[PDB]
């Protein structure tokens, strides 16, 4: 770890310390992940992170460069980008983002996300604060601790996955298996959190969560999303909002654009849009790579 | 249709996480009966730990791939074996086994510090590439072409291929993807008649003809199981979860 000279702490994710350092050989800026040992060992997160990065070598995907042990710390070296969406979103609180830059940015996603998905891997965090941008127009996924490898059919994995905000509905009703859908839902909040600057369904509990989402596309039922009344955590007692019309959820937001945001919010995990047909949406058709 | 890209992206992957075929006759101090010992073992530590079946077949590559470029004495393989089983556990596994419980099983052979310094060692041997697919990875998607699906094809086929992991002459030599059709056709063709059907024909380009060779091996495995040294995975296949599968009886002839 010489090579590296420490310029500012960038903070904390989902796991250990983020410096920002420069290359004192090539002059090269890096982001390096400091892991603490202690006593289990290399922890799960950086064994899952640093296998699926290995393997998810994409433009929309941030690089792992090098993964470096000294004594009882573990550094993965990462490329650098100056800011999170998520900062970009406060910044362009009262402004608003321009919206060629809101179809840029998810389209981008979806390109990173499809590559995920096809290399059989789920983000399970996906959110404004793990998702960088550079000043090249350029967004990117970051922070695959959470990440996992799935498999065709899925198995059950872990309950409780994904920050609450961004949780899809089949988690809160404690479903036994999700699968890539659950990351199409992420994405669908943070569509509308771009169109908005503020969060779509902004929880602080479990069931708050879940009313949320009701209260905005309506209280699920048989018909929508057969199966969902006999699910693990659904109560029979749970109010029945209807239906709240999309123009009012996103008001800016064109035809084609709430096509979408629909399809991605689709309550039935199996009819819910995946990755590779959001690309081939018609919002997409006249898509370009603006600058922040 | 990122079903299709998976099978795709894994049959790429699989010819690079493949280990090197006679790698054994190149361990001065250890052989195949030495190595089927620890696999049959680690069968038995996945029962006891309730760890899935894919975290052994994990283990099991993690363990091929780390001995065709270390040369281990027998003294050492249990703990290779017992690194690489807590690296697959914390890959593929909820709720894996914490270090002090592999130790546990081990009888104190090995430190916590070995049994951590060694999983430090396969990840920089293995180059921390630990997503290797495996044949229950093909097994899982093979299954959704069932015509339908019979969970006493399922349970064999997963028998029949965990009793590969034991041998590594001859079924090193066979990619997982080709075990896992073997494994899929004798199964079905033992259960209901049937065999390898034009759905899995088309997606993975394999003729039942180009099975025959790794097929013809597995048999003779199948036929020979309860005289195999190695028993723990016909115990673990006696519980109902798996319908006692192991119970019923090979094919004599595979009508080829
Ligand atoms: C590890 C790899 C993937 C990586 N590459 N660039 C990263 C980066 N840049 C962002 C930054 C740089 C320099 C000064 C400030 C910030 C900054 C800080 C907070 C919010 C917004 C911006 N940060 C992070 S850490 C994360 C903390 C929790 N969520 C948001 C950022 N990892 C980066």
């Amino acid at each position: 770890m010489e090579n590296f000279q420490k310029v500012e702490k960038i903070g904390e994710g989902t796991y250990g310390v983020v410096y920002k350092a420069r290359n004192k050989l090539t002059g090269e800026v890096v982001a390096l992940k400091k892991i603490r040992l202690d006593t289990e060992g290399v922890p799960s997160t950086a064994i899952r992170e640093i296998s699926l990065l290995k393997e998810l070598n994409h433009p929309n995907i941030v690089k792992l460069l090098d993964v470096i042990h000294t004594e009882n710390k573990l550094y993965l070296v990462f490329e650098f980008l100056h800011q999170d969406l998520k900062k970009f979103m406060d910044a362009s609180a009262l402004t608003g983002i321009p919206l060629p830059l809101i179809k840029s940015y998810l389209f981008q996603l979806l390109q990173g996300l499809a590559f995920c998905h096809s290399h059989r891997v789920l983000h399970r965090d996906l959110k404004p604060q793990n998702l960088l941008i550079n000043t090249e127009g350029a967004i990117k996924l970051a922070d695959f601790g959470l990440a996992r490898a799935f498999g065709v059919p899925v198995r059950t994995y872990t309950h409780e996955v994904v920050t609450l905000w961004y949780r899809a509905p089949e988690i809160l009703l404690g479903c036994k298996y999700y699968s890539t859908a659950v990351d199409i839902w992420s994405l669908g909040c943070i569509f509308a959190e771009m169109v908005t600057r503020r969060a779509l369904f902004p929880g602080d509990s479990e069931i708050d969560q879940l009313f949320r989402i009701f209260r905005t596309l309506g209280t699920p039922d048989e018909v929508v999303w057969p199966g969902v009344t006999s699910m693990p955590d659904y109560k029979p007692s749970f109010p029945k909002w209807a239906r709240q019309d999309f123009s009012k959820v996103v008001p800016p937001l064109d035809e084609d654009g709430r096509s979408l945001l629909s399809q991605m919010l689709h309550y039935d995990p199996n009819k819910r849009i995946s990755a590779k047909a959001a690309l081939a949406h018609p919002f997409f058709q006249d898509v370009t790579k603006p600058v922040p | 249709d990122y079903h299709e890209d998976i099978h795709t992206y894994l049959r790429e992957m699989e010819v690079k996480c493949k280990p090197k075929v006679g790698y054994m006759k190149k361990q001065p101090d250890i052989t195949n009966s030495m190595r089927a010992i620890l696999v049959d073992w680690l069968v038995e530590v996945g029962e006891e730990y309730k760890l899935q079946n894919e975290t052994l077949h994990l283990a099991v590559n993690y363990i091929d791939r780390f001995l065709s470029s270390m040369s281990v004495l027998r003294g050492k393989l249990q703990l290779v074996g017992t690194a690489a089983m807590l690296l697959a556990s914390k890959f593929e596994e909820i709720y894996p086994p914490e270090v002090a419980e592999f130790v546990y099983i081990t009888d104190d052979t090995y430190t916590k510090k070995q049994v951590l310094r060694m999983e430090h060692l396969v990840l920089k041997v293995l180059t921390f590439d630990l997503a290797a697919p495996t044949v229950n990875q093909f097994l899982t998607q093979y299954f959704l072409h069932q015509q339908p699906a019979n969970c006493k094809v399922e349970s064999l086929a997963m028998f029949l291929g965990e009793l590969s992991l034991i041998d590594a002459d001859p079924y090193l030599k066979y990619l997982p993807s080709v075990i896992a059709g073997a494994a899929f056709h004798l199964a079905l063709y033992t259960v209901t008649g049937q065999s390898w059907p034009e759905s899995l024909i088309r997606k993975t380009g394999y003729t039942l003809e180009s099975l025959k060779p790794c097929l013809m091996d597995l048999h003779q495995t199948y036929l020979k199981a309860p005289q195999h040294a190695q028993q723990s995975i016909r115990e673990k296949y006696k519980n109902s979860k798996y319908h006692g599968v192991s119970l019923l009886n090979p094919p004599e002839t595979l009508n080829l």
